[PDB]
């Protein structure tokens, strides 16, 4: 039996405890092919079905996702409660390595949901986030304001009947008034977050940290709060890297999205392709071979790399040594040079397929992998023994930014954070995904703090283990097809569209209108660069998406931000902001 | 009927076959040869699904879902293996010869065999041998041919003969060889043979006038509208592409045309491209021309327009309800005058009076498909009405439909239907000045002048009923056609009685009134059905007005010093000498057009009108049912410099900038409203199609497709910064794919048919509640009229019988379906479908004059000595000289009249 | 074959960029238009990049910025935080709707000369998000000098780019002071590089195959 089966996941034991708990005829079921039991629930027993996870043996202690849907367009809706919106949540039990999804339905004039925030601190971003977007009300929140959009925005961008394009608007007409206007918008309030702008003995410094930093690592801004040098307490304020990558994927067909989901972890490349094709597939159907499996694992460990080497010489040169920057743009490059002759680009592949990749290796690709793993552990070893064994650097970060395995699952941590508190749980090994399980690496686990230091020689050891699956999928490559044979593998092989007319027609009908793909739900979960990346694809039986999900783990982290930072001076939140490993691209999406 | 699919209970209709069933209930079954209109014949096996008598059994049995009734108690299941398998073996094996064309083929994305080789899933290729190919037909203008594309699934020829009633397409050949096209080389001459290129699934019939300035369905523009070429209303999706109209689809209306359009109105549509139309307001001073935006054009109209002491107003039945009312409202009710002459007045006038008075329900077009007996007076409906023609050739065939019914042979089962009815069929009873293209299909066909056609419809009214009035001088041989068509119509269930204005007689209309009325006073169902000439005649004959010799005369007395001219030519309707001397008497010619006309001469002002394809409004067509046509493109998006404006928005304008020196542009709903208030019997065009606030759960009806291309780049070459998209403000649809064109969208008005997995034309199956009948949620446009509670009484003005006066020579009308229209025959590619313009005599005549076959005679009408050739008619009686109306210089309005001088020069 | 342009924050104008630009000759002065060419010579060999990035078209910059490339060779690697510091504006990245307003407020703050280079398609012309939240290019509301098509474009583009801004710095003319002289600013109007290539791009015929490595 396939894995993409649709599985009505009536074999949960969380199910069976939700029915003796909450009675046979408190909530529904809805079959779906993400693999997780989707539990549509009533609006009054939210917080109560909520508890009731928190307090369970194996208890699902973190809050993975929690956004909106516009359900007035959907016209397949068999067997789900009537609903204008929708609002899923998305939880993980670590203990049990299981994932329930909680759906609440919502009445187009009856827009509101009792908070999440009590439960699960890290609900605050997303349910910013779901009013900013969607329009619907939280009950209870503290502070429910726009976090994507500028304060003077009108209307909510991923209702359906908004406009998805710039052209359907007027073009961008910069005027004095509308410069003055969104200055004053952009302008930190900070009575509107009761941030008491003074005290007898001295007065309160109020500094933006970003968008314009060397440590910000992208268009975003910290307003510190300061006394002296230290940080009384912090606003991170993002919105400023949206490029609607989830109204795009309503935009865009199937196969011509796959050029936006690279462009969500700019430094991920095909590791963030997977997760997309991945959920395509399983919307489709579709078991890629051996070869496909071993060639993406190599493309995402590579990109893994990449990314790895420029988080950690990043955060090198955030602690002050800015020698080891160079070498390690200069692995990058070699990275590159194998990824240009793999792929035909450097950054942003677009190179993954569905069903497959876009073309089979080239002749010599194995000099240029064996080239490059010749020449990084030394490379590796002297980074490590010139800057990461620095008594000075050491002190920049060992002790700074720390928090446990609480504070990492409250706040939905993943990655080498979650790791670095101890907690073994990686994607890799937990819930394997394109035949991981083929290759022999170990997972590093911290000592229970997570330390800048302690991610930093995290992600090191990540890199190490990364080089060995680099080796062993060289010395054991298959020898197969690069695509499936799938009459939904889109695009299909190029030989036989250019000399077959089948496979001419299933070219023509997937490149112009789109692969159609049935009406299902769709998630995958996979390891980022950065965390834990994953997409939730709701198709509506067309050629586009009807919704994407995104989550990404960068926008956890910069909500941790302010509970993990608070008290400690300026260059503490410059290490961590270095040892965090976040683009924001990642983070708004 | 009670089925099951796949375990799933479903009710369906117990006398439709498996496949409209399972079809009208969303389930995807691949079919080629099966087509809602034409019936069920079981040639392409595709339609496979896996039968079951009991709910308890295994093997089952293959068959054919479009030849199987959906019968109570049948388990069929479409998704098992070994139907899948058979149904992808089907594609493969139609798959062996077709040629590798996609990239090359017009109907590529639009393609039928496409969408069900990527729906059964078939991607893979085993056949290693050769394909066979085919040599290629010319079809003429409009049809390309292109043999190598064909699945042998005998759509072509089924619907073409026993469906158009065509006699020049078949199928040739043998076991693999066959072949779908005419004996030899030669245009299509059937009046339906556009409908081809949506009937043939594959790309073999492709629209060649498209293929010229060729784009794809997903790069098209498509708006809801309705063709302008004559009174029937046909509705149409025009599509564009880069400013241009490309191509003229099919848009089903369940209610008026729903599969099939006429070749007129699918290729006629190239006035709309025309070079030579005005593209601003152009203003002469002396001898120049200077060129204003919409602004100055207003202040100096109005200037001029206050500086004088009376302006009148010459509307035509081209223009739309809302510009036509505009007009009316800027110049006044006294100074209004309809744009058609007198007598094309009058006869318009007792055919609305016969229709919303008359107290005989008037069919629809889909309606007139099951009427018994037909009777055509005076009508040559196949060359001015031919959508009415086609459902009269399904009303005939109704007899033979109507025997295999009593057979208990199901209504799908065409083959054995037609076997049932070898030649037997319903009564139909054509009269003309000649023979028509009904006379294949006719019971009789009377070619005599309208005088007499009148006298024999009288004799026919009073020999069905004795009150009527009585016609004495009457042949016994036409006497005993008479009494036959009298037991032919009198033993009928449901009789139809057909006139027209295009008769050129007020009698022939009086006739068929009479005919009408006699019917119903015996107690019968019987149905008229009037034609009118141009697409919103009888919207202006409901807002009426004087007639165009009031208004010249008003201009040559000189109590009219300005005239505004709305979008007529004033030539098709009166004299061009007297209309040229009453426009250059008058000090001020303003003319809202979008055609360069030749009164442009003597305009002091010419504003820059919109055709359909760029204005919105409402027509009125021959039943009397408004219905609403939208804007397909903005037409200054490319071109910038274009001031081209709705007509109706020009005057309403115009009338501000009059009034109060303002310039207000207004909104559609605006004048509609203005019409409803102002004009009671209009009340029902508000209803026509819902305002521009109308929304599908908050959003709009997208014009284009959601994989429009070329966003970034179709404007590039003007300016590298994209504008915003134009903004539509008078409907409820949007110049984007932002918008809603779902197939279970709560609307009536659908621009174009596309769903997931169905890109040809039959994606319109989606759209309707049940296949091949209504729309889903109702058709668009609605009724003026109802029927009135009593009727008319007899038309007691029965005319003299025809005498051939000596030297006078009556002209007998002969319309064409290409040339008779004023502006289909502007269109470049009618050029070589119009026949020359020959006239038409009788043997007798010609031998009196010594004229011969060939060669030309001049004849005189006010003034103008034209010469045409001769050709000879013999079923033209003596007396009467041939004329084609519409032609070069030839008026509609020339038939009746009379004609001196005809010598041989 | 020159472009003029005055600005005038204070002066009767609403909407960016607050200037003025027509079509002139060139002015150009025995010693002068040495002077000029000496000037022009030390600007173009001597521009400082600002520490200001967007999106991933920054991290191919610093990319450039770094050993396996070498910008340093051209004079271009000194990277100030502050745009008061800077001389040039490297657009590296999406113009958001948000950040729009930082964009023209960080342009404002940088002094005379500026020049502004808009890297990859985002900055260009928004690329592929033509989305509510973005806007369609960074000219919209700042005058570029270089536009650079990618996404990202390779490091080597940013650098022929930075040699394009060269050019265009070694002839344009510049008021050499601010108490003497006209204060508007004349730059050159240059051939095309399409046009300039496209003598040798339309000659290529073959190309390797994608097989090959
Ligand atoms: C000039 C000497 C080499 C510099 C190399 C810098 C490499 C990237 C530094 C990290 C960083 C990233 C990724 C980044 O995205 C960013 O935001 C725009 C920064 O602030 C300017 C950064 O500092
Ligand atoms: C009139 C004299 C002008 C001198 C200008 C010197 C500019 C600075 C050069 C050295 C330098 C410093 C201090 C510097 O801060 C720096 O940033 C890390 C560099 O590398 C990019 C440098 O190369
Ligand atoms: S008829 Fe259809 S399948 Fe055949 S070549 Fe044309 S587009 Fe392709
Ligand atoms: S020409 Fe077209 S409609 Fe006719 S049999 Fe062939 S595929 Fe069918
Ligand atoms: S019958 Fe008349 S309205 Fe219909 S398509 Fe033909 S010309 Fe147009
Ligand atoms: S052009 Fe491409 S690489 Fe550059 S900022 Fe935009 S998405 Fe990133
Ligand atoms: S559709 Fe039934 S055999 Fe053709
Ligand atoms: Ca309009």
């Amino acid at each position: 039996e396939p894995a993409w089966q649709t599985r009505d996941h009536l074999d949960d034991p969380v199910i069976g405890e939700l029915r003796n708990r909450f009675g046979p005829d408190a909530f529904t079921v809805q079959a779906t092919r993400t693999g997780v039991p989707v539990v549509w629930i009533k609006r009054e027993q939210l917080l109560e079905v909520g508890d009731f996870l928190k307090k369970l043996p194996k208890p699902y202690v973190m809050l993975f996702d929690l956004h909106g849907m516009d359900e007035r367009l959907r016209t397949h809706r068999e067997g789900l409660p009537a609903a204008d919106f929708s609002v899923f949540y998305h939880l993980i039990s670590i203990d049990r390595n299981r994932d329930i999804m909680l759906k609440v339905a919502l009445a187009e004039n009856d827009l509101h949901v009792p908070t999440f925030t009590k439960l699960f601190p890290n609900a605050n971003w997303y349910e910013r986030e779901t009013w900013d977007l969607f329009g619907i009300t939280f009950d209870g929140h503290p502070n429910l304001r726009r976090i994507m959009m500028p304060q003077t925005w009108k209307g909510h961008p991923l209702r359906k009947d908004y406009p998805a394009r710039a052209t359907e608007f007027s073009p961008f007409e910069l005027t004095k008034a509308k410069q003055d206007l969104e200055m004053e918008a952009l302008t930190f309030k900070p009575e509107e977050w009761g941030m008491k702008r003074g005290t007898e003995n001295e007065d309160f410094m109020f500094l933006n940290l970003g968008p314009n930093h060397p440590s910000a690592h992208g268009a975003f801004r910290i307003v510190l709060q300061l006394d002296g040098e230290e940080i009384v307490d912090c606003v991170p304020d993002i919105g400023y890297h949206h490029r609607g990558a989830e109204k795009m994927g309503e935009r865009q067909s199937w196969h011509s999205y796959i050029p936006y989901t690279d462009r969500i972890e700019y430094l991920g490349g095909c590791v963030n392709e997977m997760p997309y094709v991945l959920a395509v597939e399983k919307l489709a159907g579709i078991t890629v071979p051996d070869r496909v499996n071993v060639i993406r694992v190599m493309l995402s460990e590579l990109f893994r790399i990449n990314s790895h080497l420029l988080y950690i010489s990043t955060f090198i040169q955030d602690v002050g040594a800015m020698t080891p920057v160079f070498f390690a743009f200069t692995d990058r490059q070699k990275i590159y040079d194998l990824v240009e002759a793999i792929t035909g680009f450097r950054m942003h592949p677009a190179w993954f397929r569905i069903g497959g990749v876009a073309h089979d290796l080239p002749r010599g690709w194995d000099r240029l992998l064996r080239e490059f793993l010749d020449w990084m552990p030394k490379r590796l070893a002297s980074y490590e023994k010139a800057a990461l064994q620095n008594t000075i650097l050491k002190g920049r970060s060992q002790g700074v930014a720390a928090y446990g395995a609480k504070e990492a699952l409250e706040w939905g941590t993943t990655g080498a954070g979650l790791r670095a508190t101890g907690i073994d749980f990686d994607v890799r090994k937990a819930r394997p995904y394109s035949g991981y399980e083929n290759f022999d690496f170990e997972i590093p686990v911290g000592g229970g703090v997570s330390d800048c230091y302690t991610r930093v020689m995290l992600k090191v050891e990540e890199l190490r283990q990364s080089l060995r699956i680099l080796e062993q999928c060289l010395n054991n490559m298959p020898e197969g097809p690069f695509k499936a044979d799938h009459p939904l593998t889109t695009p299909p092989p190029k030989e036989r569209t250019l000399q077959h007319i089948e496979t001419l027609i299933t070219h023509f009908l997937q490149v112009s209108w789109g692969p159609v793909m049935p009406a299902n739900e769709s998630f995958q979960m996979i390891e980022a660069t950065k965390g834990i990346n994953s997409y939730y694809l709701t198709s509506d039986g067309s050629t586009m998406s009807y919704r994407t999900r995104i989550r990404t783990p960068s926008y956890a982290h910069l909500q941790q931000i302010p509970a993990a930072i608070r008290g400690s001076l300026v260059s503490d939140l410059i290490v961590y902001l270095g040892s965090i490993d976040f683009v924001m691209s990642d983070v708004d999406r | 009927a009670t089925i099951h699919v796949d375990g799933k209970e479903y009710e369906v209709n117990g006398a439709d076959n498996l496949l409209e069933a399972c079809l009208s209930l969303g389930l995807d079954i691949p079919y080629f040869c099966w087509h809602p209109a034409l019936g069920s014949v079981g040639a392409c096996r595709q339609c496979a699904v896996k039968q079951y008598q009991n709910a308890e059994d295994t093997r089952g049995r293959l068959v054919m879902s479009c030849m199987t009734p959906a019968s109570d108690g049948t388990f069929i299941s479409i998704d098992d293996e070994e139907a899948k398998q058979f149904r992808e073996s089907v594609v493969e094996w139609l798959m062996t010869n077709h040629p590798h064309d996609c990239p090359v083929c017009e109907e590529g994305g639009n393609c039928h065999l496409q969408d069900m080789t990527v729906m059964t899933g078939h991607s893979f290729r085993r056949y290693r041998f050769t394909k066979r190919t085919h040599r290629n037909q010319d079809l003429g203008p409009f049809i390309s041919h292109e043999m190598n594309r064909c699945i042998a699934c005998y759509r072509c020829v089924r619907y073409y003969k026993d469906y158009a009633g065509g006699t020049d397409l078949g199928v040739y050949g043998a076991h693999d060889n066959v072949y779908f096209g005419r004996p030899e080389d030669g245009t299509l001459e059937s009046e339906f043979s556009g409908n081809l290129v949506e009937i043939c699934p594959t790309g073999v019939f492709t629209d060649k006038t498209h293929s010229e300035r060729y784009n794809r369905k997903w790069d098209m523009q498509f708006a809801p509208s309705i063709c302008q070429q004559c009174s029937i209303g046909c509705n149409i999706s025009p599509g564009e592409r880069y400013g241009e109209l490309r191509r003229i689809e099919n848009r089903y209306n369940g209610t008026v045309n729903h599969y099939f359009l006429c070749d007129r109105g699918r290729f006629g549509y190239g006035y709309v491209n025309l070079k030579d139309r005005p593209r601003q307001p152009v203003q002469r001073r002396g001898d120049d021309f200077i060129t204003l935006n919409a602004e100055q054009a207003m202040q100096g109209a109005a200037d001029i327009l206050r500086q004088s002491k009376k302006v009148i107003g010459i509307g035509s039945p081209r223009a739309s309800v809302e510009s036509n009312f505009a007009l009316r409202e800027l110049v006044g009710e006294e100074n209004f005058y309809t744009g058609i002459a007198h007598g094309e007045q009058e006869r318009l006038q007792l055919a609305l009076k016969v229709l919303r008075e008359g107290g005989i329900y008037t069919p629809a077009l889909r309606e007139i498909e099951s009427y018994d007996a037909v009777l055509v007076l005076g009508e040559d409906v196949t060359q001015t009405g031919a959508r009415v023609a086609l459902a009269v050739r399904q009303a005939v065939k109704g007899k033979a439909r109507e025997m295999a019914a009593a057979q208990k042979v199901a209504d799908w089962q065409i083959a054995a239907i037609l076997n049932i009815g070898q030649r037997a069929k319903h009564p139909l009873f054509v009269t003309n000045v000649d023979d028509t293209r009904l006379d294949d299909i006719a019971a009789w066909t009377y070619r005599a002048p309208v005088e007499d056609q009148a006298r024999l419809g009288f004799a026919i009214a009073h020999a069905l009923d004795n009150s009527a009035p009585a016609v004495d001088g009457i042949e016994p041989e036409l006497q005993s056609k008479i009494d036959v068509i009298v037991q032919a119509l009198a033993g009928a269930k449901k009789p139809l009685i057909i006139s027209g204005t295009n008769a050129g007689s007020l009698e022939v209309i009086q006739a068929a009134a009479n005919v009408a009325k006699a019917l119903k006073g015996r107690g019968a169902d019987v149905g008229i059905t009037m034609i009118a000439r141009s697409v919103n005649s009888m919207g202006l004959g409901i807002m009426g007005g004087g007639s165009l010799e009031e208004a010249l005369t008003e201009l040559e007395t000189g109590r009219a010093d300005a005239v505004v001219v709305l979008e007529n030519d004033l030539h098709r309707h009166a004299s061009a000498t007297r209309v040229n001397a009453a426009l250059a008497k008058a000090p001020l010619v303003m003319v809202v057009d979008h055609q360069r006309t030749a009164i442009m001469e003597n305009a002091h002002l010419v504003l820059s009108a919109a055709s359909f394809a760029e204005s919105d409004g409402t027509v009125i067509n021959n039943e009397g049912r408004a219905q609403r046509f939208f804007q397909v493109y903005d037409p200054a998006y490319y071109d910038s410099k274009t001031v081209m404006l709705e007509s109706w928005r020009w005057l309403h304008s115009l009338h501000s900038t009059l009034l109060s020196r303002e310039v207000d542009w207004t909104q559609l709903d605006h004048v509609i409203d203005a019409v409803v208030a102002k004009i009671p019997e209009l009340a029902g065009i508000k209803d026509a199609a819902p305002d521009a606030t109308f929304r599908i759960r908050g959003q709009k009806l997208a014009r284009e497709p959601h994989r429009y291309s070329g966003r970034t780049a179709m404007r590039a070459n003007i300016s590298v910064h994209e504008p915003r998209q134009p903004q539509d403000i008078d409907t409820m649809f949007t110049f984007s794919m932002e918008g809603n064109n779902q197939p279970t969208a709560h609307r009536s008005q659908v621009p174009f048919a596309w769903a997931p997995g169905w890109n040809s034309p039959q994606a319109w199956n989606k759209f309707q509640d049940e296949v091949g009948g209504k729309l889903r949620f109702g058709d668009p446009g609605v009724r003026l009229f109802e029927t009135s509670e009593n009727g008319l009484d007899y038309f007691t003005s029965v005319p003299a019988r025809f005498q051939p006066q000596d030297g006078k020579w009556r002209i007998a009308p002969y319309y064409h379906l290409f040339g008779s229209d004023e502006l289909s025959q502007r269109a470049p590619v009618f050029q070589s479908r119009m026949p020359q313009p020959y006239i038409k005599l009788n043997p007798a005549d010609a031998a009196k004059l010594g004229v011969n076959a060939g060669t030309r005679v001049s004849f005189s009408y006010d003034g103008n000595t034209v010469t045409l050739p001769v050709e000879i008619a013999e079923g033209l009686t003596a007396g009467q000289v041939g004329l084609p109306m519409g032609m070069s210089g030839i008026a509609p309005v020339l038939a009746g009249a009379h004609l001196e001088d005809l010598k041989e020069a | 074959d020159y472009t003029l342009t005055r600005i005038d924050p204070n002066g009767e104008n609403d909407r960016y960029p607050l200037q003025k630009q027509e079509i002139v000759t060139d002015p150009l002065n025995v010693f002068m238009g040495k002077l000029n060419d000496m000037v022009n010579w030390g600007r173009k060999n001597s521009i400082w990049p600002y520490n200001f990035g967007l999106s991933c078209c920054y991290v191919e910059m610093v990319t450039s910025f770094t050993a396996v490339h070498d910008v340093a060779r051209f004079g271009a690697e000194v990277l100030r935080a502050s745009p008061r510091q800077a001389d040039l504006m490297v657009v590296a990245g999406t113009c958001f709707t948000k950040m729009a307003p930082v964009i023209q407020r960080l342009y404002d703050q940088m002094l005379e000369p500026k020049w502004v280079i808009s890297m990859g398609a985002c900055a260009n012309s928004g690329g592929m998000y033509d989305i509510y939240s973005v806007v369609q290019g960074v000219d919209k509301f700042i005058p570029v000098d270089v536009y650079i098509p990618g996404c990202p474009p390779r490091p080597e583009a940013y650098m022929q780019a930075l040699m394009l801004l060269q050019e265009s710095i070694g002839k344009e003319r510049r008021p050499l002071s601010w108490v003497v002289g006209d204060q508007g600013v004349y730059r050159a109007n240059m051939q095309s590089e399409r046009e300039r290539k496209r003598g040798e791009r339309i000659a290529v015929t073959n190309l390797r195959t994608p097989d090959e490595i």
